[PDB]
């Protein structure tokens, strides 16, 4: 939904999340997951580049070493069997950077999370909410197929 | 527990939580009480009125004292 | 303790002032509290002999006698000892502050603290 | 290293500490509004001349610098220059809150967050202003601190 | 009170430079143009029935929203007629306004202070060096955009054997508490 | 792995807890200042008086500079000092002897003890030990031989240990230029030793401190290396004396006493020190160990790693390093 | 030639020991007080005025509270007004004693210093009994005062007033009439009334020439218009006449103190409205609205209407003024602090012209420059 | 002495020339003030001052030019009174996230 929120923080940590007015997306409301997702930002948080050694345990290394080993392994393999997967949450900058890097490495196998093998992604009107939330307000009959809002 | 160990490290004297759990509940005849903190209202906390319909003791939320209805 | 007067000179002044005084009290640490009214100026009618002539300190006065000595209250230390709270409380300790790292107060993050606590407000993955 | 030489060394150190404790010659660094309370300390009531404290206007003859008041970025170089002229046996008493950690002007431009950043201070005197009673307590604390200086023993065991 | 010489001034003063006037119990206010401020103060100081011959002070106020952010205020007093008057103008960062050191000799240090705190330069000041802040200060502290803690801080550098100035790295950052009530308006 | 948690400068983290043994000396000031400027925490273990690390307190943020009192002969005290350490720096060493501490005890045995404790305490990531440039097993000087043996035993016991070998260091608190200036002011002349034809490579102390900081910041390239540190150009002793005299703006004067009579003059101090139970004045100039070190040239070997290999160029010794000698003018 | 002195830095141009000109450098105590006041609430900014002109503490509190009440229009009870006057006059006595004795020490007279410090210790004991600390007691607040007078304070102040009349007679006998004191003071740093008006002098430095103008009579901001005191003026403005004016001001301050003690009323100590003055502890612990108002007044502040004003009071140094500009918020938008040391230190240049070094230090002592208020 | 704002580009240029003259005449005093004779290169210092003046050519407002000259003269007085290959992106990346 991309509901607009205000993150209230006291120092280096997020303290709470509250809704904010956006009549086009969310009037004044907010879901429980959106409101209380701030707690997960302080648990199981990765904070150092790591490499899995021969023993199977992770050793923390520098960004230089991590990038060097990644680049060496990427150059070692042929570009046909190189795949890139975008996560559930990712900004357009990161996704376009990943696509450009993998394409310049010779691979055309970059895809995002929740995208099928044969998806006709050539039409924004095809894959977005054309009616918009205001149109949903203006609607009269709904046909919900394959979705549980 | 975790909170007490977070603000205190002495771990040899009795923490305020243990003392306030050790002080017994105060039995009162009426259905409502006036919780003031000590014998002098001006030297305690703002007055707190506590409902005692629930069977379990009710914490004052100020100087928590666990008032319990008589019958 | 009278031989300390010759190399102290301040205990000498105290002993000179304890000629006509009346011993109003004594604390559990040995400090003897004196009062002297009559023809005495206002600022010098209550005082203490610390009973530790070698290394007497201004912070050795317990809170029970602190107010009476500082002229805050007319209540002697005995009444405040009677009114001392129960179920909690610590004994009076002097302001050491230099007598030892094991004696002075240390913050939770100080390296000299027996138990030093980290401060990051996040839990790493910790494989 | 023996037990009689150790006793003689202890007696010599005790004499030296007694002399340095009874003949403290502090110098005022009287900025802002702890200096008035310092003059109250030097007054008739809480007299400092009894304990040996006399204020020497010349830093070359002074023993310990008592910084009382707010330290400004415009004045910190002057404070450091004056401190550097003091003799090697030297001490610092930071009086008030401005000279300790910036005090009431901690979040302010042109204010040094305590004199500890400019000179090595030995004893802090909390208060704003600290009572003349408390400042004399701090001076007695300086006497106590310099009452445990085993300079002769340290020189002997080198 | 004592709104006598204020009304007399508005009756006798030339109307060319009186941009606006305010009749208040908090202080009678004149707001004019920077071109005619010197002439206006010369008239008030010298006239026999508006003798504001002592300059109380010169102040500056920063208004980032306005085109001319700086507001230069002059508080003057008339001891002969026992009343205070206020004359202010608007100046920006670059433009130089006229100096009144010749009329009131006390205005030199207040004008230097205004320069120091805001950056409003004066035309006929005998000197306009900084007065209050540190030697070699770079910014103007009293501007609203100027951070409260400043940009640099000083410390003793042992290898240099001198007190050096370094960019701020202060611990325990200033905690701005937003107490404003939404029902105050 | 150390983690940085700040922009830099004062009031940062830098993820380094450095225990600096011998931090109250000439180089200790600069190394502790550099470490505290980095934002790291510095544990300063001081031997005697409580005011010895006093200045070191002002160069770091609150709680960053921690002074610890210890006994150098106490293994338990050394372990307690090194309990919270992350990296260890060793600067302990005296230019002369005492009835209690000899050259072997102050350098070799203490370096061995530090290496053993660092090996036992598995949390140590870096061990930077400072010796002299002329430290060789065949060097005539007993102090240089002891420092060479100490560096050898440090390498043997703890292979993950970097060894710096700076040449003679000049600065505001140095022990060569200051005694030379004092002698010149007091007597109008300075004593050259063997007509002052021998050559050295004096190095600036802040440059040495920056070299040590770079060694600490190395990304694993100097775990078991020895770095010889020297100035930009070779200075003869006579040339250094002339530079000193030019800086003070006094007329140079030399006597050029021969090595045999210099050694004869410096000889009785050692036997007297070993005989009497009371301490003797420290030899500022007439030091037999200094004479023995001066018997042979002390310059870079051109083989070991230098300032160029480490990554910082040395500072020229005319104006930046000798600016302290102005206070000696008139 | 230029001679430098180094929180008073001063450069003097000398020809024959005669001071051609003197230039002070003042910023050595700049602390960003105005910026901090802008960044803090009004109640949090009152201690800044405590710190400004620290020799005269409660005068600055009085000026700040008067400015806030002018911008706020809240009525202060008569008892609060009378105790404010009493402690303002105590403050005036303290400042005059300190100024006179520091001037005497700078001249060379060392002994009156400690007698006047005994008197000052008595007055600081009064401060500590009535309020928190001996100095920088945040006792005067907008709308009234912090707390009521402790019982016995009036009797102690009466005893002090009698003994202090004796002490002022004592000090005047020692200092006034001394040939050395006269030779040090008379015809030193004379100022004409035109010069004082041009350079913006105020207080004793302005009444010394004989302008015959006082703020407590021109604009009475208290019960001052019911206290029928006297205002001394100098026949020929110089150090001696300014010193005599200060002595007479001490006497008149004692007079005003006695009048306030005699006619102090019985009532409340602060403004009646809890929107502007915090409620008592019992009221906030017993009443729901009082708890709300205490909470709001101690988190937020009273929101003054958006206006700009200049409020000046007769501080012991001179006219101390505060120029407050608000924007309707809980924090002051702008706070300019006109201290009566900033103008006097400008006057130093022409006052200590053709004089000598001892005359320069005498002029500094007479002007009584406290550097906190000049570096506000 | 402070002067009124320059009403012409020629007047601003003349004031800039006067300020540059003042800097050049005051350069040898800075020599004895700072004592960096080893690597000063007074000619290089003059070149750097000229380079600063030349990098401040994008300004065209006479008021801004006058203010810049005033601040430059202030800085001159302060100095006289002795008051002191892995591409750029990857180095910043290895240093910290905020760049
Ligand atoms: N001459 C020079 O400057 C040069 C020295 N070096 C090497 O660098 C090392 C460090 O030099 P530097 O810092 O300038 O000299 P210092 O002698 O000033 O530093 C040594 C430090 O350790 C302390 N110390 C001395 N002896 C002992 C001991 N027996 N036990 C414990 N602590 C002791 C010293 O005094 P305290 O006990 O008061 O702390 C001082 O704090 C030298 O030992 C030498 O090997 C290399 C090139 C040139
Ligand atoms: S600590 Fe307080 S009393 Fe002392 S100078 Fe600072 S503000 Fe004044
Ligand atoms: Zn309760």
């Amino acid at each position: 939904v991309g509901s607009n929120i205000r993150i209230d923080s006291r120092g280096p940590e997020v303290m709470r999340i509250v809704p904010r007015l956006n009549e086009d997306i969310n009037e004044e409301w907010i879901s429980d997951k959106t409101r209380f997702c701030y707690d997960g930002l302080k648990r199981q948080r990765l904070n150092d580049p790591m490499i899995r050694g021969p023993d199977g345990r992770f050793k923390a290394v520098n960004w230089r070493d991590a990038l060097s080993v990644i680049a060496d392994i990427a150059h070692q393999v042929k570009p046909e069997e190189i795949v890139g997967v975008a996560g559930k949450l990712s900004d357009a900058e990161s996704m376009i950077a990943l696509k450009d890097f993998l394409n310049r490495m010779g691979s055309n196998d970059v895809w995002g999370e929740g995208i099928g093998v044969n998806t006709n992604a050539d039409f924004r009107s095809g894959y977005i909410m054309n009616t918009s939330i205001a149109g949903l307000e203006k609607a009269d009959v709904f046909l919900l197929v394959g979705t549980q809002p | 527990s975790n909170h007490t160990a977070k603000w205190m490290q002495d771990t040899s004297k009795k923490s305020p939580m243990e003392l306030i759990n050790e002080v017994p509940p105060i039995k009162v005849e009426g259905r409502i009480v006036a919780c003031e903190g000590d014998t002098n209202p001006a030297l305690g906390h703002p007055i707190e009125f506590i409902c005692l319909d629930l069977p379990e003791p009710a914490v004052c939320k100020y100087c928590g004292l666990r008032y319990v209805q008589d019958h | 303790g009278y031989l300390r007067c010759l190399p102290d000179g301040n205990l000498l002044q105290t002993k000179i002032h304890n000629i006509g005084a009346t011993l109003v009290g004594v604390d559990k640490f040995g400090n003897k509290y004196y009062e002297k009214l009559g023809d005495t100026q206002y600022g010098r009618h209550r005082w203490v002999e610390y009973a530790e002539k070698s290394r007497y300190n201004a912070s050795q006065v317990p809170p029970e006698w602190h107010g009476w000595l500082h002229f805050i209250t007319d209540h002697t230390g005995d009444e405040l000892l009677l009114l001392k709270p129960k179920r909690y409380g610590v004994e009076h300790k002097e302001n050491l502050s230099g007598e030892g790292e094991q004696y002075i107060y240390h913050s939770k993050g100080h390296a000299l603290n027996p138990g030093q606590r980290d401060w990051t407000r996040y839990q790493p993955w910790e494989s | 290293v023996s037990k009689a030489a150790e006793f003689v060394i202890s007696k010599v150190d005790d004499l030296m500490n007694w002399a340095r404790r009874g003949s403290i010659w502090p110098m005022t660094f009287g900025l802002a509004c702890c200096a008035v309370e310092m003059m109250h300390t030097g007054a008739a009531r809480y007299d400092l001349d009894r304990f040996g404290i006399i204020f020497r206007p010349s830093p070359r003859q002074s023993d310990c610098m008592i910084v009382a008041g707010t330290l400004t970025n415009k004045m910190a170089p002057a404070l450091r220059k004056v401190y550097d002229q003091m003799p090697e046996p030297r001490w610092v008493i930071s009086m008030g809150s401005c000279a300790n950690g910036g005090g009431y002007y901690h979040y302010s431009y042109s204010v040094v967050r305590g004199c500890d950043r400019i000179v090595p201070v030995d004893i802090y005197v909390p208060g704003c202003p600290p009572t003349a009673e408390a400042l004399l307590y701090g001076l007695l604390q300086l006497q106590k601190k310099i009452n445990r200086r085993k300079d002769f023993l340290h020189w002997w065991t080198k | 009170d004592n709104q006598f010489i204020f009304k007399y001034s508005w009756e006798t003063l030339p109307k060319k430079w009186v941009k606006k006037m305010e009749r208040s119990e908090h202080g009678n206010r004149f707001d004019t143009k920077t071109d005619y401020l010197f002439q206006l103060l010369c008239f008030l100081k010298l006239h026999t029935y508006t003798r504001v011959q002592v300059l109380i002070d010169i102040c500056g106020v920063d208004y980032p929203s306005r085109k001319r952010r700086f507001e230069v205020v002059y508080n003057l007093l008339s001891t002969r007629y026992n009343s205070r008057i206020r004359v202010q103008t608007s100046a920006d960062e670059v433009t130089r306004i006229s100096s009144v050191v010749s009329l009131f000799p006390s205005a030199g240090w207040w004008e230097r202070e205004v320069w120091d705190m805001f950056g409003v330069s004066f035309i006929n000041h005998p000197d306009l060096r900084r007065i209050l802040t540190d030697y070699g200060f770079e910014g103007h502290p009293l501007r609203k955009d100027f951070p409260l803690s400043g940009y640099v801080e000083v410390r003793y550098d042992d290898p240099e054997k001198r007190v050096v100035s370094e960019p701020i790295e202060m611990t325990q950052e200033f905690r701005y508490f937003d107490f404003a009530s939404p029902w105050e308006q | 792995h150390l983690v940085r948690k700040g922009t830099g400068g004062r009031s940062s983290v830098s993820g380094i807890i450095a225990t600096v043994f011998g931090a109250t000396g000439f180089l200790g000031r600069y190394v502790v200042q550099q470490l505290a400027k980095m934002g790291s925490q510095v544990l300063v273990p001081f031997r005697g008086s409580e005011d010895c690390p006093r200045h070191l307190k002002l160069m770091g943020d609150l709680g960053q500079i921690v002074p610890m009192k210890y006994n150098p002969r106490d293994e338990s005290s050394v372990k307690a000092v090194m309990a919270k350490a992350n990296v260890v720096i060793n600067l302990i060493g005296r230019d002369y002897e005492t009835r209690n501490y000899s050259f072997e005890e102050v350098h070799y045995h203490m370096a061995e003890n530090l290496a053993k404790i660092s090996r036992e305490h598995g949390g140590i990531l870096r061990f930077i030990q400072v010796s002299c440039l002329g430290a060789s097993p065949s060097s005539p000087s007993r102090m240089l031989r002891a420092k060479a043996a100490a560096e050898e035993v440090v390498l043997r016991e703890l292979p993950e240990a970097t060894i710096l070998k700076p040449a003679v260091m000049i600065g505001t608190e140095d022990r060569i230029l200051n005694p030379w200036a004092h002698f010149a002011k007091k007597y109008g002349f300075i004593p050259l030793f063997g007509n002052g034809s021998t050559k050295i490579q004096p190095v600036y102390v802040v440059d040495v401190a920056a070299a040590l900081t770079t060694v600490l910041k190395d990304d694993g390239t100097s775990m078991g290396k020895t770095y010889e540190l020297g100035g930009p150009e070779i200075f003869t002793v006579h040339d250094l004396a002339e530079l000193m005299y030019e800086t003070i703006r006094e007329w140079p004067r030399y006597v050029k006493v021969p090595f045999p009579i210099a050694k004869a003059l410096a000889t009785p101090r050692e036997i007297l020190l070993n005989k009497v139970p009371f301490p003797l004045p420290t030899p500022e100039i007439l030091n037999l160990d200094k004479i023995q070190a001066l018997t042979t040239d002390t310059i870079v070997s051109e083989n070991a790693l230098t300032f160029n290999d480490l990554g910082i160029i040395p500072h020229k010794l005319k104006g930046y390093p000798v600016e302290f000698l102005i206070s000696y003018r008139k | 030639f230029t001679l430098n002195f180094g929180s008073l830095r001063l450069v003097l141009e000398m020809n024959g020991e005669v001071v051609e000109r003197a230039e002070p450098h003042i910023g050595l105590l700049h602390r960003g007080t105005e910026k901090l006041i802008e960044y803090k609430t009004y109640l949090q900014a009152l201690p800044y005025f405590d710190r400004l002109d620290y020799v005269s503490t409660m005068a600055q509190e009085h000026a700040y509270s008067l400015a806030v009440e002018r911008l706020l229009n809240c009525e202060v009870p008569l008892r609060a007004q009378y105790i404010r006057v009493l402690f303002c006059e105590i403050t005036r006595i303290l400042n005059h004693l300190l100024a006179l004795t520091t001037h005497a020490m700078d001249v060379g007279a060392s002994t009156p210093f400690l007698w006047a410090f005994e008197e000052r210790e008595k007055l600081l004991e009064f401060y500590e009994r009535v309020s928190g600390a001996r100095m920088h007691a945040s006792f005067i607040r907008p709308g009234g005062v912090a707390q009521d007078l402790p019982l016995g304070l009036c009797r102690d102040i009466d005893s002090f007033t009698q003994q202090f009349a004796s002490r002022i007679d004592e000090l005047e006998e020692m200092l006034t009439g001394n040939r050395i004191w006269k030779q040090r003071l008379v015809d030193i740093g004379t100022v004409t009334a035109q010069q004082a008006k041009d350079w913006g002098f105020s207080g004793v430095m302005l009444r010394g020439p004989g302008v015959c103008w006082d703020l407590r009579r021109a604009a009475p901001y208290d019960v001052y218009d019911q206290l029928d005191f006297d205002v001394p003026v100098g026949t020929r403005g110089d150090c001696y006449d300014r010193y005599c004016i200060r002595i007479e001001e001490m006497r008149q301050s004692m007079r005003i103190i006695w009048q306030c003690l005699n006619k102090i009323p019985s009532g409340m100590i602060k403004a009646d409205d809890r929107k502007l003055c915090p409620p008592s502890r019992c009221r906030m612990k017993l009443s729901m609205e009082s708890s709300i108002h205490h909470f709001e007044l101690y988190t937020e502040g009273f929101s003054v209407p958006a206006s700009s004003t200049y409020t000046a009071v007769e501080a012991p140094k001179g006219e101390f003024g505060v120029f407050l500009v608000s924007n309707g918020s809980n924090r002051p938008y702008r706070c300019k602090i006109r201290a009566p040391g900033f103008a006097h230190l400008q006057g130093l240049d022409f006052m200590s012209k053709h004089h000598m070094l001892a005359d320069v230090v005498t002029i500094i002592g007479t002007q009584d420059i406290v550097f906190g208020e000049v570096d506000r | 002495k402070v002067l009124p704002n320059s009403a012409s580009v020629e007047e601003a240029r003349q004031r800039v020339f006067d300020f540059f003259r003042a800097t050049c005449r005051s350069l040898p005093s800075v020599m004895e003030i700072y004592n960096l004779y080893d690597v000063t290169s007074v000619a290089q210092l003059r070149s750097t001052v000229a380079s600063e003046i030349r990098k401040n050519i994008g300004v065209s407002d006479p008021k801004v030019i006058d203010m810049l000259l005033f601040k430059g003269m202030e800085e001159l007085m302060n100095v006289v009174n002795h008051s002191k290959a892995i591409s750029p992106f990857l180095k910043n990346f290895y240093s910290s996230n905020y760049f």
